[PDB]
């Protein structure tokens, strides 16, 4: 699993750690020149509507995840928070598009979904006009939870269920992944907003 | 001035009393925590809100306290079961139901008449007679053989699809009730979650197959199986407040008992679904020949007849006349 890809993954202390004892992000953010800057482009990619470049285009990716959170954290703009968490899980997406089958279902573990691997069923389709089949199946009461607040195409009875388990394919494994990211991060903002940050610091990303 | 005034003695609530009095009816182990419910005889009103922690006790109230003509249980599980807010209450859980929606299923045939002249009437009394009239719905065994297909299929999409262990009981008149006793983190299924179980099981936002083998697995193979959707009343489904009519309980509407259903080919639509013995001389209200029990009976208004307990309590409950005597 790639850090560099999905920054979620480290936690910011331990990232922080790497710097010395006692560091704080602000302590790094006040010394940084880059960090703030990479920040506010990310909010403004998105603020504008326009495709998030992936956190392996950056030097320090983890690090520029936590600024970009506390960044939303300190702009008070829930309209934009969810504005970028949209953005954000949909770029997310496209890196899991190439993921391994372990990878994947390794993330979703991380993420505290209950999907895993079974002896895949197979049957025509009429609109493949061929044969088609899943492998990955989740228990149908987690995936009414999962699903609680999605679109229609979600709905169980679109779904392919046997034996009490959900069957699954890769695209849909995955946009139920995008989909828990994208609430991974309105929750991950959240610890951020806990402590008091510098008149400084706050200045600095308001500009 | 030598006219005997003398009432009659309602047999009915004798025979129900008897069988309460020995009966031994399914009930859950979560006792205390959930609310009693029963329709008394002669009264439209239920007397809710009572809880019982023994089936010694909820027998001694049936048989001393009030009879019930339809006695059952909320479905759901609460901490004070006699409590009277929502707040008070509070709800922990509650099992999942199934009830096949016979209104839907069968359309079966009503009467309305006059008690007394034994004519028909279009409204709800009688002008010549100045009393209210009553109405008779024939119940036929076409129609059970309707419900225990749905009844069949649903156990199917409930065992097959769901991986659940579901239990069928007759609904004691018209239909049948199929019951899932899950108290695993399902008892906790909001309604709306409910709802989507049920939309699936009546195959609502389910496509057809057309491809898709006998023996795909899911609305797959069942679609090209023939099954397009389970005929049940999602309103008992996505309600998780209901009230379950106790398994062994007789049905005011029949006097049959909600029996359990294991094997679903052998279930027959018989007297033997009533528990009770003996003969009954019964009063005809009018002169009519229906299917009853599975067997036509002729009737005519006035002339006693000397039946079954069975029929004669169902014909009784069911409006065409009076159980004046008992053998
Ligand atoms: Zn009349």
């Amino acid at each position: 699993l790639d850090v560099k890809k999905y920054p979620f993954i480290k936690s910011l202390d331990d990232e922080l750690k790497k710097y010395g004892g006692g560091i704080t992000l602000t302590d790094l953010l006040l010394n940084s020149t880059t960090l703030i800057d990479q920040a506010k482009d990310r909010i403004q990619k998105t603020k504008s509507g326009d495709e998030l470049p992936h956190y392996v285009s950056y030097n320090e990716p983890v690090l520029v995840f936590y600024t970009t959170l506390l960044s939303l954290a300190i702009l008070n703009d829930v309209k934009l928070i969810r504005r970028y968490a949209y953005a954000e899980a949909k770029q997310f997406r496209s890196l899991l598009h190439t993921e391994n089958e372990e990878n994947l279902l390794e993330i979703s573990k991380l993420l505290d979904l209950k999907i895993n691997r079974c002896d895949p069923i197979k049957f025509y389709l009429e609109k493949k006009r061929r044969i088609i089949q899943k492998e990955f199946c989740v228990h149908f009461i987690d995936y009414l939870k999962y699903t609680k607040d999605l679109k229609e195409d979600w709905k169980l009875s679109g779904q392919i269920l046997h034996k009490g388990y959900v069957y699954l394919d890769k695209n849909q494994l995955i946009g139920l992944i995008a989909e828990s990211i994208k609430s991974k991060i309105v929750e991950m903002i959240r610890p951020l907003n806990l402590k008091e940050i510098p008149e400084k610091l706050k200045s600095l990303i308001e500009r | 001035t030598f006219t005997l005034h003398q009432g009659q003695t309602n047999l009915i609530k004798s025979f129900f009393r008897n069988y309460y009095l020995n009966a031994e009816l399914e009930l859950p182990k979560d006792m205390e925590l959930r609310e009693f419910a029963l329709q008394p005889f002669g009264s439209d009103t239920y007397v809710r809100h009572l809880s019982f922690s023994s089936s010694e006790e909820l027998r001694d109230y049936l048989v001393n306290r009030n009879l019930p003509l339809h006695l059952f249980y909320s479905s759901a599980r609460y901490q004070l079961p006699s409590a009277r807010n929502m707040e008070e209450k509070a709800w922990m859980g509650s099992d999942l139901l199934f009830d096949i929606d016979a209104d839907h299923l069968c359309k079966l045939r009503s009467i309305r008449f006059c008690p007394v002249c034994g004519n028909a009437v279009v409204s709800e009394k009688c002008e010549r007679d100045n009393v209210e009239t009553l109405e008779y719905v024939e119940m036929t065994s076409e129609c059970i053989k309707r419900g225990l297909e749905q009844t069949r299929n649903l156990v199917e999409i409930l065992e097959d699809d769901f991986g659940l262990k579901p239990k069928v009981y007759f609904s004691g008149n018209r239909g049948f009730h199929v019951q899932v006793d899950c108290y695993g983190n399902c008892a906790l299924l909001d309604s709306d979650e409910r709802k989507e179980i049920a939309e699936y099981v009546m195959g609502i936002g389910v496509p057809g197959y057309p491809g898709g083998s006998e023996n795909a697995p899911g609305w797959v193979g069942r679609k090209n199986r023939g099954i397009n959707g389970v005929t049940i009343d999602e309103q008992v489904t996505i309600d998780v407040k209901r009230l379950i009519r106790i398994p062994n309980s007789l049905h005011g509407k029949s006097g049959l008992i909600v029996k359990r259903v294991p094997n679903l080919d052998d279930f027959e639509f018989n007297e033997t679904l009533s528990p009770f013995t003996g003969y009954t001389i019964f009063l005809p209200y009018i002169t009519i020949e229906t299917e009853v029990l599975g067997s036509i009976i002729k009737l005519n208004r006035g002339i006693p007849i000397k039946i079954k307990s069975s029929i004669g309590i169902y014909l009784h409950l069911r409006n065409l006349g009076e159980v004046k005597a008992y053998v």
